[PDB]
């Protein structure tokens, strides 16, 4: 199997790659939230401005006209009312994700100090033995391989 | 546009309305503390 | 018109939505590949080496 | 000086997010003075060698 | 000379528009003072050197 060791960079290399991704993805959530916002205050000008032709329809006594124009109010208040409940409902779920991503955030870093400090570790060790391997090797009681056969020679 | 600019929003992530409040009443605290001082020496 | 511009919206928030679960698990099953509990499969092998 | 004037209100909030990294300072300060022994040990394995 | 008599609201301005290099200020006078022990400390290197 390939040495794992190796894969770290490999795989916090592929790990990295996703959170950008989840970025980009995040932010087009946003965009449709204040794309709905801008949509909902256009709807209610045109009842307010509905609600102005039918504020002045009443004057003079004249209520036929203000009549149809609240009945046509209305016609966007229902519009309204829909999307007001719906922008609030999305609020949670990009509050929810962010945090989402704000504590994932943290653990990656956090995680990553880690990596070296076992790799460093594994350079101390690998060689630790190397070093070592030939110590014995030299140790001097025939468990050497020449020292004792210099001896004897 | 929006796209956009939410993006660098989330990159720029903004400060939270208490060190808002914090920064603006310790303004009030800053510009009234400083003339404070300048309505009492000054006076 | 109104119904289909109206359903329109709703398409890319899913989508939004799945890009974000998708990624969700992708970023976490890594995750407890190094959870350091032997479920990892390299932390306690580097341990143990 | 979020306390002075009477108003703990605005003191409350600074200790309660203040604490939020305390909880990693502590975390930190373990861990480095766990890492001191191991690179002192390592030290006198050359040193020796 | 703002708050001169009894003129308050220009001197009012000017402090609040004054205070907007002074947040500037400390910023940098931190920064020097935290400089000068390194170009110090660094003189010593060569010195020794």
């Amino acid at each position: 199997q390939e040495a794992p060791e190796d894969l770290l960079e490999r795989l916090l290399g592929e790990m990295e790659l996703e959170l950008i991704e989840l970025r980009r993805a995040l932010a087009q959530t946003i965009a449709t939230f204040k794309s709905t916002e801008r949509q909902r205050d256009a709807q209610q000008l045109i009842a307010q401005r509905w609600y102005e032709k039918a504020q002045a329809a009443l004057d003079r006594g004249n209520e036929q006209l203000a009549r149809e124009a609240l009945g046509q109010r209305q016609s966007y208040q229902s519009h309204t009312e829909a999307l007001g409940k719906s922008l609030g409902e999305q609020r949670a779920l990009v509050e929810q994700v962010r945090g989402q991503l704000q504590k994932l955030e943290r653990k990656y870093l956090e995680l990553k100090s880690q990596k070296n400090l076992y790799l460093a570790r594994l350079k101390s060790a690998i060689a630790a033995q190397k070093i070592e391997e030939i110590a014995g090797n030299l140790d001097n009681a025939s468990a050497s391989s020449l020292f004792e056969r210099i001896e004897t020679k | 546009i929006l796209e956009l600019e939410a993006e660098r929003e989330l990159l720029n992530p903004p400060p939270s309305p208490l060190d808002k409040k914090f920064e603006q009443w310790e303004e009030q605290q800053a510009v009234e503390a400083t003339l404070a001082a300048m309505k009492a020496r000054r006076s």
